[PDB]
């Protein structure tokens, strides 16, 4: 039955199929939409031709042109634990691929060394980015490096090692960048386990390849030219998901902040100049995003990913005098970091969608949609900042000012279009006198904390 | 630690520093000026909703023709009541 | 001079006076009320000007009679849209 | 004297408007984009 | 009653059924 999985490719032509008709229809209505209003627009200073007054030149001119004669117009078997168990163990068969990429990230997070280094490098260059199904030769290679270093592991962990004995670990326990901790191998007293379920998980995913039948001039130049255009491709937004892996960075980064320092009670200046760094780094994504570069955010993912693993892994140690196993909050840091990179990779294979949106908090009117948005302005320079990067790094036709006044009013209309929506979501009374317990509940409350605060 | 300059201290900081949050943050927030109630208290919003994601649809299509006349129709909807009023009526 | 008090201390200073010209300072000049636009996008102001002047020079000429008059005048004028609106129209 | 303040104000931003002419809703350029976003945003970042 | 639009009937149409038709009248 290998043969049977080549007839899944049909399927697939006929996926991509369907989702590009809808494609074309979310390109039709748009075609139309807009022209219609032109139409009516056509209609209007064709009603009140005899009433105008002034011709429209410049922009000026041109944002108040506004008059009543454009308004003239009326606005009109089966069991959910077996379906929950189903769906996992698709999910797991499907993305064994990732898995094994996790593995390796987190088998080189808890063996920090320069001996397991080149697993996560080949993970995150070479297969993340190979968009038609890796070849068997990367599985391969793998494969070998991982039998080569656990090997080198298990006999460079005999007794018999002049860096194992009691007398040099005790003379060696407090540097950070010792040869034993440098090379990433060392006494590990308490076990060694992340190497063999990497190890079994790529066999794993082996084996299923196996039974799924994919295991049967300028070779860069071929791989990059795959890279930017495959002939199978979807269309898919993930840049939310950055945003909220990124933003948990930022404040799992602020909140620890001792682990980056060391007395040990002043704060560093490195610290607010690697957080300067992660602001840029923001900014620098959302520019690309909005810019749609594809080139430019896998140059910016290759630089990003290459500080990073030179920076957590020679240098962090430096400063804060800590082994790099014994710096959790770090090692948290890089697992969230490589989580963010493996989505990044993913959406530059994917490519970028051709129709973005206005912003991902006003899609439906209900009660987490006012207070996401609440909160989203309440909090200083986050909005600020937000709208300057729109109109800095896109093309409209409005000043920098009108582009705030827009934006301002808009907040407002959804403000009271989702407050209407949550109005006629909870029905109210005919005239009836509001309930006891209601302002009970919300008067004592409000009593409670003024005298409090007071 | 006491005796801090206790010569009207504390107490003048705590006192300015309480009318402050009252009459700037709390204040504020609570209730309305008789001016915004004419902009708030809308009966419904779906035809200026709509005319903005029509704004925000015809920049995205690559028409910057069409959305300076959107901008002006919307600055003279927000600037005259009379016609703000008459757009807004429900149904 | 570390140290000094350092519980929950200048770290709390430092967050409300960053609120607080967040909230006060920038966000105020940085960005416009929905009732401010009405006044703020005249599309001519020469009559408006035009009047303010004429009031001064009537007072300069010691003619109070009509200053109350044209102060009165300018009220109306600021009070009711609808009038505002035609009698700023361009030329 | 408020009243004065304002219309001349708006008059002065007027005749500034009038005195460098827009483009026929030709989109804004990269260049005045740049160094005016820019000088926000690092303003922004070094008061924070 | 030929010229009002809608019914109010829960307390949010009730509060915002103001219309020029019930000011049609002298003050005194």
């Amino acid at each position: 039955a290998n043969r049977g999985a080549v007839l899944k490719n049909q399927l697939i032509e006929k996926e991509m199929k369907e989702q590009n008709e809808q494609q074309k229809a979310k390109f039709n209505d748009i075609r139309r939409r807009t022209e219609a209003i032109r139409e009516r627009y056509q209609k209007q200073i064709e009603r009140g031709a005899a009433e105008r007054d002034f011709e429209p030149v410049t922009y000026g001119h041109a944002k108040r042109a506004g008059d009543y004669y454009m308004f003239k117009y009326d606005p009109e078997q089966k069991s959910s634990a077996t379906r929950l168990l189903n769906a996992v163990v698709n999910c797991i068969g499907a993305h064994t691929d990732i898995l094994c990429y996790f593995f390796a990230i987190m088998t080189q997070v808890m063996t920090g060394g320069l001996i397991t280094l080149p697993l996560p490098l080949m993970s995150l260059f070479w297969g993340n980015l190979s968009n038609p199904r890796p070849s068997k030769f990367f599985w391969v290679t793998m494969i070998t490096y991982t039998e080569c270093v656990i090997v080198i592991k298990f006999v460079c962990q005999f007794a018999f090692m002049p860096y194992n004995s009691i007398t040099w670990r005790t003379e060696h326990q407090m540097d950070p960048m010792s040869l034993d901790k440098l090379f990433g191998v060392s006494q590990r007293d308490s076990f060694a386990l992340w190497d063999i379920v990497l190890l079994f998980s790529l066999f794993f995913h082996r084996y299923m390849l196996r039974k799924l039948g994919l295991w049967k001039s300028g070779p860069i130049g071929r791989f990059i030219h795959q890279l930017f255009h495959p002939k199978f491709r979807y269309i898919r937004d993930l840049y939310p998901i950055m945003f909220g892996i990124d933003v948990i960075c930022f404040l799992i980064m602020t909140f620890g902040y001792s682990a980056f320092g060391e007395k040990a009670s002043r704060i560093p200046v490195t610290l607010v100049v690697m957080l300067v760094g992660m602001t840029l780094a923001i900014i620098i994504d959302r520019a690309l995003y909005l810019r749609k570069s594809v080139v430019g955010k896998l140059i910016y993912q290759v630089l990003m990913i290459a500080f990073l693993h030179i920076w957590v892994f020679l240098v962090l140690p430096n400063m804060t005098r800590r082994s790099a196993i014994s710096n959790h909050v770090a090692q948290a840091l890089y697992v969230i970091k490589s989580c963010y990179f493996l989505v990044s990779a993913w959406q530059i294979r994917n490519g970028y969608p051709e129709l973005c949106i206005g912003n991902l908090l006003t899609h439906s009117y209900g009660m987490t949609n006012m207070i996401a948005f609440k909160v989203f302005m309440n909090i200083p320079f986050l909005f600020e900042l937000r709208t300057a990067i729109d109109w800095t790094w896109t093309d409209t036709s409005m000043p920098l000012f009108d582009f705030f006044n827009m934006e301002n009013f808009y907040a407002h209309i959804f403000n009271i279009k989702c407050a209407r929506q949550f109005e006629a979501a909870y029905p109210a009374p005919r005239g009836i006198p509001k309930g006891k317990l209601v302002k009970y509940m919300m008067g004592f409350p409000i009593i409670i904390g003024v005298v409090i605060f007071i | 630690f006491l005796a801090k300059v206790f010569k009207g201290g504390v107490i003048a900081v705590y006192l300015s520093v309480i009318l402050v949050v009252g009459r700037g943050l709390v204040r504020g927030i609570f209730t309305t000026s008789p001016s915004t109630v004419m902009f708030t208290e809308l009966p419904n919003a779906d035809h200026l909703l709509k005319i903005c994601l029509d704004i925000y649809l015809v920049r995205e299509a690559k028409d910057f023709m069409l959305e300076q006349d959107l901008f002006a129709k919307l600055i003279f909807l927000f600037r005259s009541p009379a016609t703000l009023i008459e757009w807004t009526r429900m149904s």
